[PDB]
C-alpha cells in the first residue's frame, strides 16, 4: 500500500 | 559490527524524519526491516528532486532463497554489506549513489 521505488529496465 | 547503516526496528515514518535531520545530505541512507511486508528489508535513501528539494525514497530488499539479497533480480548479493558496497560504488539504476549512513 505504501509507495516503493523500482530500478527500471533500459528499453 | 553493528553496521552503521543498519537500523532494523525503525518505521518508515521515523526513517524519513531521521534522514531529513541536519547532518545528512544526498545519498544518506539506512536499511531497516520492512513494515508492510514481513520478512524483507527496506532501503531508505535521501535524494534530490529537481522541483521538490530534499526527499526520501524507499526500495524493497528481497530475499533470494537462503542467503541472497536483491533490489532488482538483475544483481543479487551474498549479504546486505555487499549490496550496500555496490550501490555506493555506482547508483546502477538506483535513484542516487549511496554516500554515507544516516547520522543519528
Amino acid at each position: 500500500e505504501p509507495q516503493y521505488e523500482e530500478i527500471p529496465i533500459y528499453l | 559490527e553493528p553496521e552503521p547503516w543498519f537500523f532494523k526496528n525503525l518505521s518508515r515514518k521515523d526513517a524519513e524524519r531521521q534522514l531529513l535531520a541536519p547532518g545528512n545530505t544526498h545519498g544518506s541512507f539506512l536499511i531497516r526491516e520492512s513494515e508492510s511486508t514481513a520478512g524483507s528489508f527496506s532501503l531508505s535513501v535521501r535524494d534530490f528532486d529537481q522541483n521538490q528539494g530534499e526527499v526520501v525514497k524507499h526500495y524493497k530488499i528481497r530475499n533470494l532463497d537462503n542467503g541472497g539479497f536483491y533490489i532488482s533480480p538483475r544483481i543479487t548479493f551474498p549479504g546486505l554489506h555487499e549490496l550496500v558496497r555496490h550501490y555506493t560504488n555506482a547508483s546502477d539504476g538506483l535513484c542516487t549513489r549511496l554516500s554515507r549512513p544516516c547520522q543519528t
